[PDB]
């Protein structure tokens, strides 16, 4: 209740989340993963023993196939 | 056969026959200027590569 | 041979010293050996604190290269302070081999 | 100035591809300069620091 | 922070890789349509009254 309502007010009952819930298609699935993933710049991190980490030419790269 | 009938690969297919047709429509129009296929390469007045 | 004209050789002795370009990449003079198989067994008997700083000393000194530029006058390793640290290391593993030698023969 | 040319015909027909090549490579060539700077772009910004 | 024609060239035909292998074809349509000229004009007017074509209207249809 305390965040809830210091980052919106109107503490949302579990009714409206549900309604929500009932309007998500394979198509809105679709347009959303391509507007967010599709072709994007990364940021990455890691901690040893790592050196078959992929350069970022390769990972960047693997960010959009070549067929679609 | 039975492996393979069901509906995932007709969507399959029907979701890449974009690739099918894309594919065979690169490579039917590749084949006209590799062989200098003037038979094709007069359908579109476009291209006169022949001198 | 000669010891009052040797104060003139010691001085051509910081001339080479100027004129090779090993301190100016930042290196020391035991850095630039060329190891054949003596000198790969006197390197896998250094503590672990004298080997990493000579791992990190090549790895900043080569990626210069590729760059193309060098270091900062200030930065460049005098000449006095330069450090002799694998000679005792490796006038050992030839002393040893030598011995097998005269064995075998004679 | 007859004699020359029957020595060797191909003077008119060669002097032209050698100008056709010029034009057509002479401005390829600076594209894949720009792609390869791309590609060694991402190697000449690291900055490499050490902490024992 | 007006845009510039990338954006738009981005947003339009280069953010489908199955638009952007095809205008690489485009080039070589219009290449070929506007090169034969373009050399042709100033080779020819580089030297002129010298070839046989510029000679010929002497002989030609009597």
């Amino acid at each position: 209740i305390g965040r809830s309502l210091l980052t919106y007010g109107r503490r949302i009952p579990l009714a409206e989340w549900e309604s929500r819930i009932a309007e998500v298609d394979a198509s809105v699935v679709r347009e959303v993963c391509s507007k967010y993933f599709y072709d994007q710049c990364p940021a990455v991190a890691g901690l040893g023993p790592i050196e078959q980490l992929p350069d970022y030419n390769r990972i960047r790269s693997g960010m959009f196939w070549l067929r679609f | 056969l039975s492996r393979f009938l069901g509906p995932r690969y007709r969507e399959l297919a029907r979701n890449w026959i974009p690739t099918a047709s894309m594919w065979g429509a690169v490579g039917a129009v590749g084949l006209v200027w590799a062989t200098d296929w003037r038979l094709i390469l007069d359908w579109v007045p476009y291209i006169n590569g022949k001198f | 041979a000669v010891a009052a004209s040797s104060k003139w050789l010691e001085g051509i002795r910081k001339w080479y010293y100027n004129a090779a370009g090993f301190n100016k990449l930042g290196l020391m003079r035991d850095d630039t050996i060329y190891e054949d198989d003596d000198v790969k067994e006197a390197i896998r008997r250094l503590p672990e604190n004298l080997y990493n700083d000579r791992v990190f000393r090549i790895k900043r000194a080569l990626d210069l290269t590729m760059r193309q530029q060098i270091l900062p006058k200030e930065q460049w390793t005098k000449y006095e302070e330069d450090k002799f640290y694998l000679e005792p290391y490796l006038k050992e593993v030839i002393r040893e081999r030598k011995e097998r030698e005269e064995w075998a023969k004679k | 100035t007859f004699l020359r040319w029957a020595s060797e015909p191909e003077h008119d027909h060669r002097k032209r591809m050698g100008l056709k090549m010029l034009m057509m490579m002479g401005l390829l060539l600076p594209l894949v300069y720009a792609m390869k700077r791309h590609k060694w772009s991402v190697l000449k910004s690291r900055k490499l620091a050490y902490r024992p | 922070a007006a845009p510039t024609l990338t954006a738009r060239l981005y947003s339009l035909l280069f953010r489908r890789t199955s638009t952007f292998a095809l205008t690489i074809a485009v080039g070589a349509l219009f290449f070929e349509r506007a090169f034969d000229q373009g050399a042709d004009a100033i080779y020819e007017h580089i030297n002129q009254g010298k070839l046989w074509k510029h000679i010929k209207h002497k002989y030609e249809n009597k």
